[PDB]
RNA sequence: UCGAAGGUGGGAUCGGCGAUUGGGACGAAGUCGUAACAAGGUAGCCGUACCGGAAGGUGCGGCUGGAUCACCUCC
RNA sequence: AUCAGCUUGUUGGUGGGGUGAUGGCCUACCAAGGCGACGACGGGUAGCCGGCCUGAGAGGGUGACCGGCCACACUGGGACUGAGAUACGGCCCAGACUCCUACGGGAGGCAGCAGUGGGGAAUAUUGCACAAUGGGCGCAAGCCUGAUGCAGCGACGCCGCGUGAGGGAUGACGGCCUUCGGGUUGUAAACCUCUUUCAGCACAGACGAAGCGCAAGUGACGGUAUGUGCAGAAGAAGGACCGGCCAACUACGUGCCAGCAGCCGCGGUAAUACGUAGGGUCCGAGCGUUGUCCGGAAUUACUGGGCGUAAAGAGCUCGUAGGUGGUUUGUCGCGUUGUUCGUGAAAACUCACAGCUUAACUGUGGGCGUGCGGGCGAUACGGGCAGACUAGAGUACUGCAGGGGAGACUGGAAUUCCUGGUGUAGCGGUGGAAUGCGCAGAUAUCAGGAGGAACACCGGUGGCGAAGGCGGGUCUCUGGGCAGUAACUGACGCUGAGGAGCGAAAGCGUGGGGAGCGAACAGGAUUAGAUACCCUGGUAGUCCACGCCGUAAACGGUGGGUACUAGGUGUGGGUUUCCUUCCUUGGGAUCCGUGCCGUAGCUAACGCAUUAAGUACCCCGCCUGGGGAGUACGGCCGCAAGG
RNA sequence: ACUAUAACCAUCCUAAGGUAGCGAAAUUCCUUGUCGGGUAAGUUCCGACCUGCACGAAUGGCGUAACGACUUCUCAACUGUC
RNA sequence: CGGCAAAAUGCCCCCGUAACUUCGGGAGAAGGGGGACCCACAUGGCGUGUAAGCCUUUACGGCCCAAGCGUGAGUGGGUGGC
């Protein structure tokens, strides 16, 4: 299997983790 | 573990047939002997006999090949199996190879072929197909 | 799968995507033109496609395509819209029926007249 | 086409209560003796 | 006595709007950089942690879905 | 189940009450039950069926007409009368709405037939008759019947018919194309005969009524259908399409425009794809478009699919419910199977026949109604019951190999630092350097000391473990495996939804420890820029104890069990016959592992191939185009990260 | 690629140029900042924006269940507070 | 300036209680129902305990126990007042 699919999935995962890091305190205070 | 002795018998026959063996041995039981009887009487196998084994008895089957080494059996399929079992009435008995094959049916009158069961007006469990 | 797995879970068919949800089970709907304008298609093609913004009777705001050569549609014009997709335009699934209600049949049409609401010449 | 084994609970009525738990009992239908009670104990085939 | 409707009360549950705010898809030609594909010029990717305008970098463990190993003298 | 708990007249008993009738139907007392992952309790949607449409069938969608059952009658409660009540055109109350009122109070209920307004893309006449059939009352005549029988309107559907037929040419005119020759429209037309279907006019005129009536008559349809005459081809054709799928091509106009398009895709001055004209094709009182369902789609695969790399094997085990199960004897007749009886309304469907001038349509008679209930027959298989056996499974005994696991103690090399000699001016680092260290005596060399971590050679495609994983030594405790004997039990097996446990590294908590390495962080260098690669330092962390986490390219990208299907050759563990020195991998045989090459077979191919991805059987997990997204919302778990 | 800002670049200075988080704040002068909510009417109050005159990580930063004769705002009830 | 001060709630027994949470709380959350007297069940139940009775290692003994004294809670009916 091409590593292209792994690359797409990893970019999605990395962006989501970055978003989670950027809004940790906001999420904690809203929940 | 072993679940279907009948299917194991059929697969021993099929595997020996593909390998052009002249001989196939397996543990003996009444049902397997009756299936061997039907196969021999219908001319699919050469001959069968039952020796005795170390514990019980064995079944020995001679495979029939033509002069140019062409197999006398074209296929062997198990129809009714543990889990999903198949029963047919006397009127909707299956046809094998458009009638060119033989379907073995277990009726209360014993083991019969599809044509015998149709002629006698009986039904039962469809054990296997031979063609 | 196994027969037992089938009797335990069965087979579930794929769900069907509903097309033209704004029609709400009707072959046609009547709407009023929120705004009549023009737009450019996808990249491979190029034109000035004529598109109307229609507010249907099913309370759905929908963008519809105007077939034919010339049209006489302006604001607050009652039209009858149907289903039909235009490949070039991204999100247009409806076409305005020519020759019904305010919208007029095209002019000087002599072939496929019934598809553009142009009467037979006398 | 597979043969499926399903289980069902019925409530029977026995006067003297001679039937314990685990006994193969025989039942016969009857008119409603109460809500949910529609069977009458005939006899115990084999205790256990 | 029961009893529809009505009144009081505290909760369930389904939707709409919401100043502000997050990401997603698409958009010839804008800006910034070169991350991947040939050993892509630091092999790549998986989990995890930290860090960084951004792709990304680095640590620990793992995988091959990673390329090259010339000449090589005795027999 | 992104709804796991629900129930207190609720589950049962007794005595009463109540009812046409049994019954927590109601009631007093008593007991504590009842239902639920075979999905209770919630949420959403829905009148059910004969049937209808689609399909080869299985199946899928549906419940229009006609036919059966249920429910309701402005909304919500209630009873009364009665043989019978959701009492549509009954009653009582409450409510909303509409109307009358002398303000005290009253009236109303189209989801009956027409009709109106509104909503909508969209669905009809405020018609005729009780002549026929059915119903109510009456002894009866008779009366009532918007049930019903008819008519009106709408190509809304199915079916049928017509718009003419024969003859008619070097094939007229016109059109269009042209190679300028001519070709096509085209036997088409014009003309010559013939026939009039259907419409139009005239005349006659029904059946439906073995009916009703003891009156003399009685048909709503209807003076209709129909029949006979009259005249004349006379009054009667449009729609879509023509690049390929997919029958049917040329010219002119326009030029990335205007536009077309179901998909592929067509528009760039010479388009068979746009527009228009000739021609053509397919249908035809229709032809197309849109909406919806089935088919094609084997694209949810029972018939009839898959999971090494395309989407798809849980990280691995144990085990609950469940599913499934070796050889054999007897019995039951639950499944299975044969036959018979009852039922499966009619209509519909199919076969045959009959009647409408045919057809649609209608009637008659079979079949169908794939099922269920009762009796009778069979016992091969499945199952139950009662036994038996040892080939599976397990125990016993004798040996065997191993980094399997836990604890305790302990060894040596090397790195680092500290102390003391000798000893000087560099050491260190790189592709090349610089930060840095040293001249306060560094690096080097020797002796001594402290401390932590990892265990060179053995050591490999070799061993063990379910997987993660596991090698300095010794001791203690402990798990599994294999071989042989076969002494013992006698099917005790397999798989396993959920569930429980284990689970690399990183990370988290508390307490220790910290030599080396080292995210972050500092400088140096490279660079256009270096939040990097390289250099010098370097904190968490790496280590120990006790707990959390629960993920990995947790991979053989290959779930577990079992049987069968050519061989050749390494290597690990163990038994045994024969060369025999019996030293020897002597060689063979056999059991259990672990590699390589290779048949048959399988696969899209690569490849797999007795350790299967071959041939089959049992059980589990998972897949259904790509993104959005393993993300949002809800929930559970976690200290958090997050899962 | 309209305009706007500036992910980006250059340059001077320093021991280093403020990170996470929060921000009209017990810090915000201008100021009753602006928008939203609440009221018939809200310089106070709550939510948000960031232009932080002059927040900011043990003179700790940001939160936080429970607690308070603390400060602030709103509602019901109750009343001679009116 | 500000509900300051007053008013209001207030007990017992039942029923029933939200967000959030450090799982302990929040909580007396909130919100609601009954409460007098007489009679009957009822010479009832409960406590105590004498005589009687039973038992024993017999005594400053144990058990039980009519009578007597004390006492709730409930159920049903009735009575009176704002």
């Amino acid at each position: 299997g091409s590593v292209i699919k792994k690359r797409r999935k990893r970019m999605s995962k990395k962006k989501h983790r970055k978003l989670l890091r950027r809004t940790r305190v906001q999420r904690r205070k809203l929940g | 573990t072993m679940t279907d002795p009948i299917a194991d018998f059929l697969t021993r026959l099929r595997n020996a047939n593909s390998a052009y063996h002249d001989e196939v041995t397996l543990p003996h039981s009444k049902l397997k002997a009756n299936i061997a009887e039907i196969l021999k009487r219908e001319g699919y196998i050469s001959d069968y006999r039952t020796e005795d084994a170390r514990v019980g008895k064995s079944l020995v089957v001679q495979l029939k090949y033509g002069p140019s080494r062409e197999r006398s059996i074209a296929g062997l399929r198990r129809v009714s199996k543990p889990g999903l079992r198949v029963y047919a009435k006397s009127t909707n008995l299956p046809r094998v190879l458009g009638g060119l094959g033989v379907a073995i049916i277990s009726t209360s009158s014993g083991l019969l072929t599809d044509r015998q069961a149709a002629r006698q007006g009986v039904g039962g469990e469809v054990l296997a197909y031979v063609w | 799968p196994t027969i037992q797995q089938l009797v335990r879970k069965g087979r579930r068919d794929k769900i069907a995507k509903v097309k033209t949800a704004a029609l709400k089970g009707s072959p046609q709907r009547r709407g009023v033109c929120t705004r009549v304008y023009t737009t450019t298609p996808k990249k491979p093609n190029s034109a000035l496609r004529k598109v109307a913004r229609v507010k249907l009777t099913s309370q759905v705001e929908v963008t519809a395509y105007i077939p034919g050569e010339g049209h006489n549609l302006q604001e607050h014009s009652m039209v009858l819209v149907r289903g039909g997709r235009v490949k070039d335009l991204p999100g247009v699934r409806y076409k305005i029926i020519r020759g019904s209600l305010d919208t007029q049949g095209v002019k000087n049409r002599k072939q496929a007249r019934s598809r553009y609401g142009a009467k037979k010449e006398k | 086409g597979k043969i499926i084994r399903t289980t069902k609970k019925v409530k029977a009525h026995d006067e003297n209560g001679e039937a314990g738990i685990g006994d193969r009992v025989s039942l016969m239908e009857t008119r409603p003796l109460s809500a949910t009670k529609r069977w009458r104990l005939v006899e115990i085939l084999e205790k256990a």
